[PDB]
């Protein structure tokens, strides 16, 4: 559908940083150290060449649309925040902590401190109970 | 900072699009 061909380009647009139209195991290394990864030559070149439909060791936009269309069909802007609040709720009693934030800015390699910690859970807590439930989460997270 | 906040959901779906490959 166009919806989603709309939501994988501009996914697609985080990863081509040169804006070529090619995802390289250059920016593909850029991308997964950004999020705190630590990938190999070896991983990166694996990772493109199952993506990778005529052998040229890039992925352009008509072969990432089809891993996309393969793995994550489904994808909205909705159904990505309420993944993500469930991966933030480490313990699952629905609401996000000091202690739980500290743990997904690691895994996604964020610097923090505590001061940021502590601003981030007040300005997101609406009903000022200390943490943040899914609602207050969509609320912060609706805007990109 | 509401920033963060938004680069951290940014991050989360770049780590999920990761994973497909
Ligand atoms: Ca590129
Ligand atoms: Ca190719
Ligand atoms: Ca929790
Ligand atoms: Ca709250």
């Amino acid at each position: 559908t166009e919806e989603q061909i709309a939501e994988f380009k501009e996914a697609f647009s985080l990863f081509d940083k040169d804006g070529d139209g090619t995802i390289t195991t250059k920016e593909l290394g850029t991308v997964m150290r950004s999020l705190g990864q630590n990938p190999t030559e070896a991983e990166l070149q694996d990772m493109i060449n199952e993506v990778d439909a005529d052998g040229n060791g890039t992925i352009d936009f008509p072969e990432f649309l089809t891993m996309m269309a393969r793995k994550m069909k489904d994808t909205d802007s909705e159904e990505e925040i309420r993944e993500a609040f469930r991966v933030f709720d480490k313990d699952g009693n629905g609401y996000i902590s000091a202690a739980e934030l500290r743990h997904v800015m690691t895994n996604l390699g964020e610097k923090l401190t505590d001061e940021e910690v502590d601003e981030m859970i007040r300005e997101a807590d609406i009903d000022g109970d200390g943490q943040v439930n899914y609602e207050e989460f969509v609320q912060m997270m609706t805007a990109k | 900072k509401k920033a963060v906040w938004h680069k951290l959901l940014s991050k989360q779906r770049k780590r999920a699009v990761v994973a497909c490959f």
